[PDB]
C-alpha cells in the first residue's frame, strides 16, 4: 500500500459522511442530510433544459449514502411516464453506468422539482471539471488515456442499446470521473423529460444519434476543446492525425459521420475496429484489479497485526508475582519486544525500521517457525526461540489476566 | 604411558561466570556436564545460571536463571529428549535446551536438594534427594511430584545404572532397589566424605576423603579410588591414585575402564580389570580443577577450576559429543 | 467484506509463510526455506518429457517469496540456451501470464537440476485440479465461465505472439487457477529444452500450433473430457451444439482445424469474433475490482492503527533528558500509556477490554477533542488533555529518535 | 462603611500544598494569581508546583511541577492566549493550561530570577529579571532568549502599563521605557523593601517596610500605601492605612480604586481621588495572610495564608472571573 492511494481512499471515506449544518435544505419523505454536492454554484444544465442541482442524501430505510439529481421545476404531467423508464433502467447494471434507482416528485424544496437518485461514487468529478479545471496546460492527452474512454463508453453503450434504450444524455459534463474510472451519470433523466416532447425521435434513431456525441466527446478531449462545434468538426479532425493515430482518426471520423443509408450502426462494428485495444484495457483493469487485491491482504493483515500488539502492550508492563515458569515467559516477551521495536546500533541510536517491525509481526502473525536472537541487558540470559513459540507464550498469558 | 600430544590438547576454554557476569562475585561454575546430543556442555553458577556452549571450541550457545539467585548453586544436570532438568536447593526446574519453560516444580518438601536421579521407568520419572530427610519421586512427563518416600540417610549424589547408587554425606555409598528404592547393600568407601561418584552396569567408583574440614583440619582426599563390583555385588581393591583423586568418570566405550583426575589437572586413564596399563597426561589448569565430566562418545573431556576457567581436552582429530 | 472473502485473502497471507520443518529439502546458491507445493507424489510432465518438482521458496537477499519450477535430471548442454530465452520471456508481463525472472543449474537436490523461477501466486490450484479433481459427479461448466476462459488466453496469447514468440506450453494441468483467473504457468520451459532439438520448428508455425492446443483445452472443459484427442474432435464437437451456443462451437472449431493454406491465423482474428464477450469480461473485472476498492476502504484504517502502535512502542522504554520540556512530555505519554492498556478495576485485577484498546486508537488516529484524565501515582500530577495533543507529542517524540 | 454580606461572602477554599502533597514540607504558596481566561485560580508551591482551580468553589483542574524541585518556589504565573507562563529562580517555563509542555528556556544567566513582565510588544514578548545583575529578554512565541541585558538595579517586581513599572529589593521603583528598557523615573516608596507591587496606565501604588527582617528587627509594614501619578509622573500624597498595608490590586473596573489588604485578613476598597470614601469588609484566614490577587472582573478576590490555605471571596450572585 503506498502513499497517494492511502490518502486517495481516505478522502473517499471522509467525502461519504461529509455534512453542511447551514445547508438549508430540506428532508423529503424517505431520505435526510442532503449535502449541496454542486462545485458550480451557478448552474445551467446541460442537457435538460432546466436547472439541475446535485445532492449527496442518506436513505431513512437502510441509512447509506445516495446521489440525487433534482430537477429544479418539472411539471409531472403524467405517472405513466416516470415508472415506464425506471423499471428499464433500473435493470441495467453496468461498469460504466451510474445505477439509477427510482424517481419521484417532491415539493420540500420551495418548488415543484423532479427527483432522480442514483449511486453515490464518492471522489468523483466530472470528466470536464477534471481534464480543464478552472482558475497554462497545453499537455496533450495521451493516446492510451483517450482508448480507455472508447473502451468504458462502449461498454456502456452496449448494454444501454440491448435494453432497446438510448443514452440520450451524452456529454463531457455528464459524465463523472474517478481515477480513470467514468461513468454516464446522466441516465434515464431524458427519457422522462422528452416523454411527451413535441417532435419524438425513434430509440433507433437516438442510439444512431448516441454514436455522434461519443465521437465528439473524445474529439473534443484529443484537441484539448471542452466545448466542440459541428460547425468545424472536419477541420479538428486534421488536427488529430500528427497528435496521434491514424487508426483513432478513422474511429471518430465513423462515430461522427453519419453512415450509409444500407448500413445503419452497432456498438459491436465498433468493437469489431477496436479489438486490440479492448483486450489492453482488460489487461490492465485486470492487473489494478490484482494490485488491489494485494492491498486488501496486507491491511487487512495489518488490523490483524494490531490485535497483538495490545495482548503484548498488556502484558509486558504488569507486573505481580507465584510460579517460576511464569518468571521465564514473562522475561522472554520483554526481550522479544527489545528485539523488534528497541533495536539500536552500536552507540544506541534508534535503527527506526518500519519493515522490520512488520516483518516479526507477521511472523508472529503465522507463527513463523523461524527462530530469533534475544538478549538480555546485561547479557546474562540469552534465548533462541521461534516465533511459533513466542506467540503460544504471548495468547497463554494475556489469557490468563482475564481469569 | 604419556599421552601423545598427538591425541591430547586443549580444544576450547571458556569462562563461566565471567566478570561482566552478574553471578561472578559468588564464585566459580557449581557443576558442568556434557549433553547427550546437540554437542552441547552445561555449566552452572553458584546463583543458578545455566550456560550452555556448543563443540570443541565452546561458542557460547544460550543462558537464563533456572531458580531464584537467593536459593544458591545449581547443584546437577539430566538430560533428556524433551529438555534439560536443573536441581536446585529449594526447587526443581525443567526447560527446553531454547531457555523455553516446560514445568516448575518448588514443593515445601524440598529444603535443600543436592542430588537427583531417573528410577526403574526409563527417563519418563525421577528420584531427588539432598541433605535432608524426604525425598520426591517426580514424574517427568507430568512436572508433578506423585510420590513422598522417608530417608534416614542423607545424599551427596544419586545416579541409575544397574541400581540407583546413593553415595551419603557420611562416606557410605546406599545401593537402592530402582522400583521400590529399598536399600540392597551399603559399602564403607571413605571416613566422612564422597567428592565424586560415577557408576557403570558392573562398577561403582568414588573419590572421597577420611574428614571433612574444619579449621583443625582440611579436607583430605584419599590416595586411591575405592571400588564396588555391582555384578557380585561385593567391594573390590581400590585403584592406587598417588596424586590424591578427586575426580573420577567411567568411560563409556572401553566398558572396564575408569578415568581418574587430581585437583593440579594430572589424569590417569586406568582399566579396572587391569591398573598396569594406564595413560599418564597432563592439563595446564590456571587454578585448582574442581569438575569433571567425560561426553557420552568418550570423546570430549570437560574440566572446571577454582579461577572460573572451564577447558576441554581431547584428540584435535575432528571428535563428536555425540552420534 | 463477507466470511469467505475473509478467508480467502487469509489464507493467501498463511499458505505464504507454511513452512514444512520436516523438509528432506535443500539451500541453493541464492535460495533457503524451500516448500513442497507438489500434490500428487506421483510424477509425470504434462509437457516438458521429464518429471518436474514444484516449490515455493524465499529468495535471500529481499526475503520475498517465489515459486520454483524443478526440471529434474536436466545437462545444460547450451549457455546460450538459457540466456538467448529468460531475456526475452522476462520482457512479458500480462494478468494471464505467470511471470519468468531466471533460470539456473543446480546440483544440491542430489541430482543435477534445471530452475526455472516464477511469481508465487498462493492458492492456486491447477486448470485441471479445479474442474476436474481427485475425489470423484456430474454438472456442467457454464458458458460464461467457458467464455471468460477463451479470452484470458487470448489476452496471454497476444502478449506472446506479439512478441514474436510462442506459448509452446498450453494444457489444462499448466495453468493455474485463482478465483476464475487463469494464468500461463509452464511459460519459456519449452524454448530451453527444444533450442538445439534434431526437430526444430518454426517459430511460426508453433505459433499456430499454440491455437489447436487451445482449442483442446475448451473443448476439453466443454465436453468435460480432461484427456481429449484429435481422433474423435468432429464428433465431440457435435455433441456440445445443444448443450452450449452455436456462436462458442464455430470458436473451437476455428482454433482447432489447419486453416486454408492462403489464410494463416492471429490472436487478432479470434478477437474479431468475440467482440461482444470481450466486452463482457472486462465488465466483470471492473465491476469485481470495484468490489475491492469499497472493502480496501473498511481495511484501510487498520494500517494506521498500527501504524500508531509501532510509533508507542518505540519511543518507550528507552536514558536522561536534556531540556525540561522533555521530562513533561515523556511523563505524559507513559500516564497515557497507562490510562488505555493498564486500566485496572477496584481492588486490581486487570480489567482486559480489547474494545477499549480500539476506541482509544481510532480517537488518536483522528485526533480527537475529547478529552480524558490523566493522573500520576502519587496523585500530584494531574492533566486534562485531548488525544491530539498526545499525537502531536508521540509524533515528534518517534521523529526526535531517529535524528 | 460595612459591606453587606449579600454582595460579599466566602465561596470556597482549598488547601494547596495540601498534606498528602511532596511539597507539603517545604511551606505554603510562593504566589497566586486570577487566569484571565477559563475561569481558573492558579497557585504555586515552594517548589515549583503549580495548581489551577475552577470557579468560585475551587474545583481542581490541573496539576504540574514547572522546574527541577531543587530551583525552589513557583515565583510569578503570566497568561497569555497560548497558554501560562511560568517563572523560577533557574528558569522559565511556559505550558498549556492542559499542562501539555509548550518550551523550557534554562539559560546560563537565569541566577535568581523573582520578577517578570510584558512590554511594549502585546503577548509576544516578556522581560525577566531578579536578584542577579543581568536581565532576559524572551520571545514568547519562539520560546528563545532573544536579548541578554546588564543591570544594576536588581527587582523583585515587574509589571507593564504605561511602561514597565520595576520594584528593586531596596524598596525603590524604576520606571522603565518599554521600548528601549531604559530608565525613566525613581520613586522613593518604602525604605527597605517592598511587598507588593501594582500599576495601572495611570498609578502605581505599592506596600512596604523601612526594614527587612535581622535578628535585631523584624520587618515591618508600613501603616499607608505608597502612590505614584504614572500619567503626570510625579509623587502622591500616600493613602492612609493603619491596619498595616501588606498587599494592593488596582479595580479593574473601578479604575481610580485601589483594594488593599493587610496581614489579619483585613480588606479595604478606596478610591484614590478621595480616600475618604472607603468600604471596609473582613475575611477569615486561619493563619497569616501572604498572597492576594483579583480577577480581570473585580468580582472574585483571592488571598493564600501561611497554614496553606486559599480562599475566594465575592458576592454571592453569579460572580465571573472572565467574560
Ligand atoms: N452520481 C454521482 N455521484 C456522486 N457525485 C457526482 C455524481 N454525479 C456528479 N457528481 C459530482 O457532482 C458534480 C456533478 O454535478 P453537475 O451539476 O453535473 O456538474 P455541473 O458542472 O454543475 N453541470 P451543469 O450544472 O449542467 O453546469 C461533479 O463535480 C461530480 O464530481
Ligand atoms: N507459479 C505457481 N505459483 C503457485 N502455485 C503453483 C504455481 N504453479 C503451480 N502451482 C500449484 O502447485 C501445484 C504443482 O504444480 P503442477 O506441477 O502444475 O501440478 P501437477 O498436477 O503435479 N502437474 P504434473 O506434475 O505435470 O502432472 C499445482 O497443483 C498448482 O496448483
Ligand atoms: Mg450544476
Ligand atoms: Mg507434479
Amino acid at each position: 500500500i503506498p502513499k497517494d492511494r492511502r490518502e486517495n481512499l481516505q478522502k473517499k471515506l471522509f467525502h461519504m459522511q461529509q455534512l453542511l449544518p447551514n445547508s438549508g435544505l430540506p428532508n423529503l419523505d424517505r431520505w435526510h442530510s442532503l449535502f449541496p454536492l454542486d462545485t458550480k454554484a451557478t448552474r445551467n444544465s446541460t442537457c435538460f433544459g432546466y436547472p439541475s442541482w446535485m445532492y449527496k442524501a442518506q436513505n431513512n430505510k437502510n441509512g447509506r449514502h445516495f446521489a440525487l439529481r433534482r430537477i429544479e421545476g418539472y411539471r409531472l404531467t403524467n405517472e405513466k411516464a416516470i415508472l415506464n423508464v425506471t423499471k428499464e433502467w433500473k435493470k441495467i447494471i453496468n461498469a460504466n453506468i451510474v445505477t439509477v434507482h427510482e424517481a419521484f416528485t417532491t415539493e420540500f424544496f420551495g418548488d415543484s422539482s423532479l427527483i432522480f437518485v442514483y449511486d453515490f461514487h464518492p471522489l468523483s468529478e466530472t470528466l470536464y471539471d477534471h481534464h480543464f479545471p478552472p482558475n497554462r496546460n497545453t499537455n496533450k492527452i495521451p493516446e492510451n488515456l483517450l482508448w480507455s474512454y472508447v473502451c468504458q463508453i462502449a461498454n456502456a453503450l452496449l448494454a444501454i442499446h440491448n435494453a432497446k434504450l438510448a443514452a440520450r444524455c451524452l456529454e463531457l459534463s455528464k459524465i463523472i470521473w474517478e481515477n480513470n474510472r467514468i461513468r454516464l451519470a446522466a441516465c434515464s433523466i431524458l427519457d422522462v423529460l422528452h416523454h411527451d416532447s413535441p417532435n419524438r425521435k425513434t430509440i433507433e434513431e437516438l442510439q444512431q444519434e448516441d454514436f455522434v456525441k461519443f465521437g465528439r466527446i473524445i474529439l473534443a478531449l484529443a484537441t484539448n476543446t471542452p466545448t466542440l462545434n459541428f460547425n468545424n468538426i472536419d477541420a479538428a479532425l486534421a488536427t488529430i492525425v500528427p497528435r496521434y493515430s491514424t487508426q483513432l482518426r478513422g474511429v471518430l471520423e465513423w462515430l461522427i459521420k453519419p453512415s450509409a443509408p444500407g448500413e445503419t450502426k452497432t456498438v459491436e462494428t465498433l468493437l469489431g475496429g477496436i479489438t486490440t485495444h479492448l483486450a489492453n484495457f482488460a489487461n490492465f483493469v485486470m492487473q489494478e484489479s490484482d494490485e488491489k487485491e494485494f492491498h486488501l491482504m496486507r491491511e487487512l493483515e495489518n488490523g490483524r497485526i494490531a490485535r497483538l500488539m495490545f495482548k503484548l502492550s498488556v502484558v509486558n508492563e504488569r507486573g505481580d508475582s507465584h510460579n517460576w515458569s511464569e518468571t521465564g515467559e514473562r522475561l522472554l516477551l520483554k526481550l522479544f519486544r527489545d528485539y523488534v521495536f528497541h533495536q539500536v546500533d552500536a552507540d544506541g541510536k534508534a535503527r527506526l525500521d518500519t519493515n522490520h517491525y512488520l516483518n516479526c509481526l507477521s511472523k508472529l502473525d503465522a507463527s513463523s517457525e523461524e527462530q530469533i536472537l534475544l538478549t538480555s541487558r546485561d547479557n546474562a540470559t540469552v534465548f533462541v526461540v521461534s516465533y511459533r513459540s513466542i506467540r503460544q507464550m504471548l495468547d497463554r498469558a494475556y489469557g490468563e489476566l482475564g481469569k | 604411558h604419556m599421552m601423545d600430544s598427538r591425541d591430547w590438547t586443549q580444544l576450547g576454554c571458556v569462562a563461566y561466570p565471567s566478570p561482566i557476569h552478574p553471578d561472578y562475585h559468588a564464585g566459580p561454575a557449581s557443576t558442568i556436564a556434557f549433553d547427550n546430543q546437540d554437542e552441547l556442555l552445561w555449566i552452572g553458577t553458584q546463583k543458578g545460571f545455566a550456560g550452555s556452549f556448543i563443540g570443541r571450541e565452546l561458542k557460547r550457545f544460550t543462558a537464563f536463571r533456572i531458580h531464584p539467585e537467593t536459593d544458591g548453586p545449581l547443584r546437577q544436570f539430566l538430560f533428556v529428549d524433551k529438555g534439560v532438568i536443573f536441581l536446585g536447593s529449594r526447587s526443581v526446574y525443567m526447560a527446553a535446551r531454547s531457555g523455553v519453560p516446560i514445568w516448575s516444580i518448588r514443593h515445601e518438601s524440598m529444603q535443600d536438594l543436592r542430588a537427583m536421579s531417573f528410577t526403574s521407568k526409563g527417563t519418563s520419572e525421577i528420584l531427588v534427594a539432598g541433605w535432608q530427610n524426604k525425598m520426591l519421586v517426580i514424574d517427568v512427563n507430568k512436572g508433578e511430584v506423585v510420590k513422598e518416600l522417608p530417608t534416614q540417610d542423607q545424599y551427596s549424589f544419586l545416579k541409575m545404572s544397574r541400581y540407583i547408587c546413593a553415595a551419603t554425606n557420611k562416606g557410605t555409598v546406599n545401593i537402592l532397589d530402582p522400583i521400590t528404592f529399598t536399600i540392597k547393600k551399603q559399602w564403607q568407601a571413605h571416613g566422612a566424605f564422597i567428592n565424586d561418584l560415577d557408576t557403570s552396569n558392573d562398577f561403582i567408583v568414588t573419590c572421597g576423603g577420611s574428614h571433612r574440614q574444619t579449621h583443625n583440619t582440611p579436607a583430605i582426599l584419599d590416595p586411591y579410588v575405592k571400588v564396588f563390583d555391582l555384578k557380585n555385588m561385593s567391594a573390590m581393591n581400590p585403584v592406587p591414585f598417588a596424586p590424591l583423586a578427586a575426580h573420577v568418570r567411567m568411560h563409556p566405550r572401553m566398558l572396564t575402564t575408569a578415568i581418574v583426575v587430581n585437583q593440579a589437572g594430572q589424569i590417569h586413564v586406568t582399566d579396572l580389570l587391569n591398573p598396569s596399563n594406564s595413560q599418564v597426561c597432563y592439563t595446564q589448569p590456571q587454578g585448582v580443577v574442581l569438575h569433571f565430566d567425560v561426553s557420552r562418545t568418550g570423546e570430549g573431556k570437560a574440566l572446571a577450576d577454582n579461577k572460573h576457567n572451564t577447558y576441554v581436552w581431547g584428540s584435535p582429530n575432528k571428535i563428536q559429543f555425540t552420534e
